[PDB]
């Protein structure tokens, strides 16, 4: 379908500076997906085949960003992410068709990066199955196995770490299994550094006042404290955003909001 | 231990190109050899290290695929494997966890091998009334010898039961060496500290270890591997 | 008789027997699963097995094989006897059993139910012991058939230096000397690999002859 076409992403979008914490992390990560993009060669010279790829896992987090993130440092060819949500679909079976012509309009653009979401959707079978057993068997045949190559990217992105094929087939070709890590107390004000260039913004906020009262608040709690900060600047017609104005949108959506979660 | 690389390179090399001898001397080609043992020797990385000497075609099977949830894909895949087994040319296949659906049990607390043992015995039918089985071949290896069928000692059938005693660090060293003989490391490598570093590893951790080495050298500043980059990837990752 | 058994309580022999006639021709096949009882599901084996050896039943000729029925011959051992149960009421039961046939075949004849050891459904039974001097120079020449060997012949220490075994073993250990005269590579196979060869590798039979 449109999907297909749909997988490429382009209008480039959430860049580095949404690093939730992970100043370490997002090297153990980053040495895969944009360091073998400045000097391919120099890897071939170092003897070794290039690296394969990383596993975030864990809590959700800010999750999703940093493959935005990925698409605004790669300033060269912006790469292919497939979520879980068209594995799991009706008449199942066209996965295969659908992995070999990303995979072949991978070979097409130039050795694309591949990206792939979700993993729990088809993940976790415990062997109705057979025809799950046919895109999982047939997905570790088409990832973990060297059929297109071991080469620039692989990855799986997940909330559960029960994936059991996985786990065991995995260090084979992959390698750098990491949590989440998601940020506390230390990444929001970073991810208040990204919403710098929202709506303007007064000298007299502080992003660690703002980003200390407020426990468990991760890039999408936050991402909905600047997205009504805004708006309620657009409620009250104001020009410019300051906390003080609407620290009632940050406790009311972080409080009256987490009385029922 | 180079004599369980070098009797398994032959048990494998020479009933493929050999035929010539095996009518001048009546020899049949050997089948069955059991390369079974503690983990660590890395069986499928040492079965890979001898499936690339042969470069035959290699299809992937393991023991428990045989467990579905339908019925009719277990002689799918048996026969499938040996339909292409049996019309393309001898090759060289490797599984692994033979144990873990060829187990029988006393106890009927909690078994399958109904199907899982009926159509493994359809491919010991194909094994047992097949004498025209000189084509591929099928290499099979378990985990443990605890509980082992009593019909499979035959010359056709797991008869070269390879055990791993423990094997030493130099030996890990000669697998890690074959699968570090490609980088472009700085030729000064005694394989004597650095095995010794690796103790109660296994083979795919060696390749990480490796692997890892080949992951920093980029900002070592040297564009050549060094010494020190295996045992900081071994005290990195393990 | 519509039954045998076949107990070689030292080392084996009735597999490449069974296998020799059955890999032969059989005129049909069957195998039943020495561990098709465990049943981790509800305890309905009992409709298949009246499946299968109804399907046996449409056949007309039919040779089953029961390979290690030492294993049966002890809920676990309920649905066990289940299936006993079904041998009992199968091969005693209602058919018309003028041209099926089965072979059992188990390991020691110490755990084998005396009470199915009862006559009458075990009709045939055949006990493989120690050499004979007659049955071992029998099987080592229609084993030595295949096999080349050189002018010199020699049968007596062969015979007599290899005890407790059978052709299996025999067969296993006579067929590693000529591997071994495939490792000497010569054009010629002299009956020295076959006495030293059969000798040691025979005494490590022994030492793993469990």
């Amino acid at each position: 379908p449109t999907v297909t076409m749909m997988q490429v992403e382009e209008k480039p979008d959430v860049t580095y500076s949404d690093v939730g914490g992970c100043k370490e992390q997002i090297e153990k990560l980053r040495e895969v997906v944009e360091t073998p993009l400045l000097h391919p060669e120099r890897f071939v010279n170092l003897g070794i085949e290039p690296p394969k790829g990383v596993l975030l896992f864990g809590p959700p987090g800010t999750g999703k960003t940093l493959c935005a993130r990925a698409v605004a440092n790669r300033t060269d060819a912006c790469f292919i992410r497939v979520i879980g949500s068209e594995l799991v679909q009706k008449y199942v079976g066209e996965g295969a068709r659908m992995v070999r012509e990303l995979f072949e309009m991978a070979r097409t653009k130039k050795a694309c990066l591949i990206f792939f979401d979700e993993i729990d959707a088809i993940g976790g079978a415990r062997f109705g199955d057979n025809e799950v057993q046919r895109t999982m068997l047939e997905l570790i045949n088409q990832l973990d196995g060297f059929d297109p190559r071991g080469n620039i990217k692989v990855l799986m992105a997940t909330n559960r770490p029960d994936t059991l094929d996985p786990a065991l087939m995995r260090p084979g070709r992959l390698d750098r299994k990491i949590e989440f890590s998601l940020p506390d107390l230390e990444g929001r004000t970073h991810i208040f550094k990204i919403h710098a260039r929202s709506m303007s913004v007064e000298r007299d906020i502080r992003f660690e006042l703002l980003a200390r009262l407020c426990p468990n608040s991760t890039g999408a709690e936050i991402r909905s404290v600047c997205t009504e900060a805004g708006m309620f600047a657009i409620r009250a017609r104001r020009k410019i955003a300051t906390e003080k104005d609407f620290l009632e949108a940050v406790n009311k959506v972080i409080k009256s909001y987490a009385k029922f979660s | 231990l180079d004599k369980q690389i070098q009797e398994l390179v032959e048990a494998i090399v020479l009933p493929m190109n050999h035929k010539e001898k095996f009518e001048n001397l009546g020899i049949q080609p050997p089948k069955g050899v059991l390369m079974y043992g503690p983990p660590g020797t890395g069986k499928t990385l040492l079965a890979r290290a001898c499936a690339a000497q042969t470069k035959a075609t290699f299809l992937k099977l393991a023991g428990p695929q045989l467990v579905q949830m339908f019925i009719g894909d277990g002689a799918k895949l048996v026969r499938d494997a040996f339909a292409l087994a049996k019309e393309k040319a001898p090759s060289i296949i490797f599984i692994d966890e033979l144990d873990a659906i060829g187990t029988k049990r006393f106890d009927s607390e909690k078994a399958g091998d109904r199907e899982v043992q009926r159509t493994m015995l359809e491919l010991l039918n194909q094994l047992d009334g097949f004498q025209p089985n000189t084509q591929v071949k099928v290499i099979a290896a378990t985990n443990r010898v605890d509980i082992l069928d009593p019909a499979l000692l035959r010359s056709g059938r797991l008869d070269r039961k390879i055990e791993f005693p423990m094997p030493n660090e130099e030996a890990r060293a000669r697998i890690m060496q074959i699968h570090s003989r490609k980088m472009n490391v700085s030729p000064d490598v005694n394989y004597e500290e650095l095995a010794r570093c690796t103790d109660d590893f296994n083979g795919a951790q060696c390749k990480a270890v490796c692997v890892e080495a080949g992951m920093i050298a980029l900002r070592r500043g040297a564009t050549e591997l060094t010494h020190e980059d295996y045992m900081e990837g071994i005290l990195e990752v393990q | 008789p519509k039954g045998c058994l076949l107990y070689g309580p030292p080392g084996t022999g009735k597999t490449l027997l069974a296998r020799a006639v059955a890999s032969q021709l059989d005129c049909n096949f069957l195998k039943v699963v020495s561990s098709s009882i465990v049943d981790k599901y509800i305890g309905e084996s009992a409709r298949l097995i009246r499946e299968m050896f109804n399907y046996a039943r449409d056949h007309q000729p039919c040779i089953i094989f029961m390979d290690e029925i030492d294993a049966i011959g002890g809920s676990a051992d309920r649905e066990i006897q289940r299936t006993l149960m079904e041998l009992l009421n199968q091969m005693d039961g209602f058919d018309t059993l003028h041209r099926v046939k089965m072979i059992m075949a188990t390991n020691r004849p110490d755990t084998l139910d005396p009470a199915l050891l009862r006559p009458g459904r075990l009709d045939r039974k055949i006990h493989i012991d120690l050499p004979n001097e007659q049955a071992r120079l029998d099987i080592l020449k229609i084993h030595a058939g295949p096999i080349t060997k050189h002018g010199e012949i020699d049968y007596e220490a062969i015979v007599k230096l290899s005890d407790g075994f059978n052709g299996a073993d025999l067969r296993n250990v006579c067929t590693e000397a000529g591997m071994f005269a495939i490792r000497a590579d010569h054009d010629f196979v002299v009956q020295e690999d076959f006495m030293k060869a059969v000798r040691k590798v025979a005494d490590s039979k022994k030492l793993e002859s469990k």
